RNA sequence: CUAAGGCUAAAUACCGGCACGAGACCGAUAGUCAACAAGUACCGUAAGGGAAAGUUGAAAAGAACUUUGAAGAGAGAGUUCAAGAGGGCGUGAAACCGUUAAGAGGUAAACGGGUGGGGUCCGCGCAGUCCGCCCGGUUCAACCCGGCGGCGGGUCCGGCCGUGUCGGCGGGUCCCCCGACCGGCGACCGGCCGCCGCCGGGCGCAUUUCCACCGCGGCGGUGCGCCGCGACCGGCUCCGGGAC
RNA sequence: GACGUCGGCUACCCACCCGACCCGUCUUGAAACACGGACCAAGGAGUCUAACACGUGCGCGAGUCGGGGGCUCGCACGAAAGCCGCCGUGGCGCAAUGAAGGUGAAGGCCGGCGCGCUCGCCGGCCGAGGUGGGAUCCCGAGGCCUCUCCAGUCCGCCGAGGGCGCACCACCGGCCCGUCUCGCCCGCCGCGCCGGGGAGGUGGAGCACGAGCGCACGUGUUAGGACCCGAAAGAUGGUGAACU
RNA sequence: GGUAUAGGGGCGAAAGACUAAUCGAACCAUCUAGUAGCUGGUUCCCUCCGAAGUUUCCCUCAGGAUAGCUGGCGCUCUCGC
RNA sequence: GGUAAGAAGCCCGGCUCGCUGGCGUGAGCCGGGCGUGGAAUGGAGUGCCUAGUGGGCCACUUUUGGUAAGCAGAACUGGCG
RNA sequence: GGGAGCCCGCCCCCGGAGCCCCGCGGACGCUACGCCGCGACGAGUAGGAGGGCCGCUGCGGUGAGCCUUGAAGCCUAGGGC
């Protein structure tokens, strides 16, 4: 006889990939070793990351990568990229980096090792750092994918700016009576 | 697969996963579209805002190859051409500037989009924006109109 | 079999765009890393008195 | 019914579609047929070309392409009189003519 | 471009017709209506409507013959591995019925929880005191010799192998040489050492290993069934005292 | 206690005590004098295609793709599988905004030339802005010590405090297109009812160093027969005056 | 007995009577698995969470849309370290 | 029934303003100094896919129509559903 | 490393110190989708999700699988989970 509401009493967080692939089984293996023995919460955090999905480890552009290694600061570090990092075709000057992801494109892999960078996967890294000193973790952009713009307010809403589903956009698609002020009222 | 759809699991349940109070009927709502703007009209207008009305000019025997016009910024304009040929750039002491032929990768249009490296370039397209001649001639090129 | 698929060096030859795929990690025997100096340096002593 | 912002579309299943359904299960099949017809038509035609006549540079109207160069119908009478061969000659020869083509250029 | 004139195969379609091949398809209330004398029997004046229906047995070897009955039906006998397969006959379930055995029966029957009584067999036993280790009361380990095999190791010992860099430019990406450092990486070998195992020789008996017993001596899970008692703890309902 | 004695929680029958109204459904309300229901066996109802939206798994990645076709085989396995200057004609995405003519995403600092005129023109430099909150990473004074006093490089834990600050949120600015207002100058093959530029508001599904493409699976919404069964009706073409 | 009139037609001393046991629109086949906001039914187990008959609009009142109630998938962080 | 019970707050110093003004305002920019801001309990925030429901009823208290109703219709809370 | 203390020297290695911790190698516990230890909770229609070493059918692999010394199927007052 307790009034306690089990709404929310079981967490929705992840506790294992759902892959099936060994690999990242296996890291996500060694990274829980890591994590519950060292002290260190970036073991727990390149966990938890590995635990994400597809969705949620966006791939990390090479421009953004260079442009986050050139703050002042993380000079000589090792860059830790839970997802994918790709290569940027509008950027040349490319300095040499040391890179630690799950997989890397190859035309970036082919830019890092010319340019005289190093690439190290996950074993790799722990091995060299258990504890992940001298790291700068980075992600790429979240809210990158074209269908956050279609979340938030819906259309037809006054300081809405939401892109509505629409077959094709056309002229005689969209644009009339709703977002016309000749027709009816717009928003 | 049936064996991983939904329908196993409400084996026994009476409703099937459609509630009793209101059975599963045929069309309650009305087939496709209906009521676009009687009792679906809230919908209809906070979903899929300018739906009803035209707006316009009709244009009858239109054709998409008359208004073709692919367009290229200068974000992305020496990946046209190969990289050695920026290689052979910025040196050589004689200010080669290669010329780097928009239609033949497949542009029409030349957009000033991004930021162009230092290096002369002769960029040849049919149509040129101001913003993009004004990024070429800062940067020491020239634009060439083709037909 | 070299010549259908290629190294990691260089392409098939046989195939126009090929390359085998890369390694997610190379060390694959997680039982010689776990135990290599390295990490065990920086390990806590662990705690199997439970009570 | 709508429901909570999906996309409005109108599929064009009104008619008796499942009566004029083309299946392609004849695909394989006829890919082999037509394969068999072209090796016989080689063996036919011994020392001719498999591929047949002789086909014309041509370029493309419609600006949307304008640089595009393919093979064209036949070679024009124009182009046969210039080159010195006969129109009917060519026929047996193996060079495509057809008489409706233009020279502008 | 040249209408009011005309011819022409090819790539195209084919739930009808002839002859074939195939199946992640159904297996006799399924699959075509039709697996069988199926558009048959049958119904309606007619346009039309339209079924049900497979399986004895390897082989009919399909029960000769005696006997009761008019006969259908039996009782013997016989064939068959099997008629406990006997001509709508493989397997033969449920509803329902007849008979045998047991139990019970005035609040319709039936159901859940808790026991008790009687049967069906099941597992014991002609005591079941279940064993498994250590200790007490026929040959070899111990120790050497020879052979074989295996593991680990460094002076990287010597040669291969192999990653990163430097070098001969020697033949943007791809190949060889010696010299050096580093990671010498389970990528391989030849000698060396240490260890282990096997075989063959010594080692003849205070060692060695078997088989059995008298010890319930030490340890561990257990007792065939019915039980009883003791001490400690935890959670409770109480009782008798003394003192502020 | 051991040749008519043991154990069988469960299942066969019976007896006792307590509880106990027949299932499914519509319904605020069913045991209902509400509806379907004798019993049993077999069949029986959310499927498939297409278009989407979201989430998940895989491959490639500012790219992605196999649709169609072709080259290998006489098809057992195969109507599979491999390959293509077809590797991309073509779809999606990489650019949006206007009805359209059309236009079409970057700036800042420093020196100079015009009157620095918040305006124009010449060179160099930095090159996707700023504030607040920001997981993590860096420096880190100092402390904790060590069998005695000092000196003391090393392996450490804590570490006040100080910073670069991923992803993301709020805001301030900046840029592109349409539109409104005030305004001053630029260019010429054709000096015009030419073209271009500024500042200040506003509208957009936009830019602000990217994230898409293909396949598979799950859920939801639809068009189709559309979870299964059910009408009173409508249309087309044929047959009936053997009854009346 | 023969014959003529056949279905929105025939015929009717008129009853909407007869038209093959059916007539206020005969019978057979097809469209057709016509449509239903209305009945009825909707097939194995366990575990966890778990509602509403309320807002506004609709020729809306036995129904839908929209918010609300609900479930699932997560994600960003703080810490009895 | 709204508020306030502090770091998103105070105290200084200096810049910008095409707004407003005699000097001044007012707002925005930068640099520096000051931390438990009443009691008690809780780990919080955020984004999408989203079934069913949109016939209710009863009870303490207030209350509308009705003589009254196991009548019809409302307000808070709690129940059955 | 130097100076020394309530005459100098050792103060040693687990192929063996023998153990309530041994940092030299480490389960009976390691199908790490596994095992182990603490707390709190357990109602439920419509509805959602998860796990089924629950069940039926056919296909690709796999049990040197079963089987005329007896397969599927059917019956059972037997032993069971």
């Amino acid at each position: 006889g307790v009034d306690i509401r089990h709404n929310k009493d079981r967490k929705v967080r992840r506790k294992e990939p759902k892959s099936q692939d060994i690999y990242l089984r296996l890291l996500v293996k060694l990274y829980r070793f890591l994590a519950r023995r060292t002290n260190s919460t970036f073991n727990q955090v390149v966990l938890k990351r590995l635990f994400m999905s597809r969705t949620n480890r966006p791939p990390l552009s090479l421009s953004r990568m260079i442009r986050k290694m050139k703050l002042p600061g993380r000079e000589g570090k090792t860059a830790v990229v839970v997802g994918t990092i790709t290569d940027d075709v509008r950027v040349q000057e490319v300095p040499k980096l040391k890179v630690c992801a799950l997989r890397v494109s190859s035309r970036a892999r082919s830019r890092i090792l010319k340019a005289g960078g190093k690439i190290l996967t996950f074993d790799q890294l722990a091995l060299d750092s258990p504890k992940g000193c001298g790291t700068v973790l980075l992600s790429g952009p979240r809210k990158g994918r074209e269908v956050y713009r279609h979340f938030g307010k819906a259309p037809g809403t006054p300081h809405s700016h939401t892109k509505p589903y629409v077959r094709s956009k056309g002229r005689k698609f969209e644009r009339a009576r709703g977002r016309r002020a000749s027709r009816g009222y717009k928003n | 697969p049936s064996r991983l759809r939904k329908t196993r699991k409400l084996r026994g349940h009476v409703s099937h996963g459609h509630g009793r109070i209101g059975k599963h009927r045929k069309h309650p709502g009305g087939r496709g579209n209906a009521g676009g703007m009687h009792h679906h009209r809230i919908n209809f207008d906070k979903y899929h805002p300018g739906y009803f009305g035209k707006v316009g000019m009709r244009h009858y025997h239109l054709k998409r190859n008359q208004s073709f016009c692919p367009t290229v910024n200068l974000d992305k304009l020496w990946t046209l051409v190969s990289e050695q040929t920026r290689v052979n750039a910025a040196k050589n002491k004689t200010g080669a500037a290669p010329i780097i032929d928009v239609v033949r990768s497949g542009y029409y249009k030349v957009l000033g989009k991004g930021k162009l490296p230092k290096q002369p370039v002769i960029v040849k397209a049919k149509f040129f924006s101001r913003r993009a001649e004004e990024k070429i001639k800062g940067v020491g090129g020239a634009c060439v109109l083709v037909a | 079999l070299d010549d259908l698929y290629g190294t990691w060096r260089k392409a098939a030859s046989l195939k126009s765009n090929y390359n085998l795929p890369m390694h997610k990690m190379l060390n694959t025997d997680l039982s010689r890393i776990l135990k290599s100096p390295e990490i065990q340096r920086a390990l806590r002593a662990p705690r199997k008195k439970i009570h | 019914a709508p429901s909570r912002n999906g996309m409005i579309l109108k599929p064009h299943f009104h008619k008796d579609w499942q009566r004029r359904v083309a299946t392609w299960f004849n695909q394989p099949a006829r890919k082999i047929r037509r394969r068999k017809a072209r090796q016989a038509r080689a063996r036919r035609i011994a020392p001719r070309p498999a591929s047949g006549p002789l086909r014309p540079i041509v370029r493309c109207p419609t600006v949307r392409y304008h640089t595009k160069v393919r093979a064209g119908r036949g070679f024009s009478l124009e182009e046969l009189r210039v080159a010195g061969i006969h129109k009917k000659v060519a026929r047996t020869i193996g060079i495509s003519v057809d008489p409706r083509r233009r020279n502008k250029s």
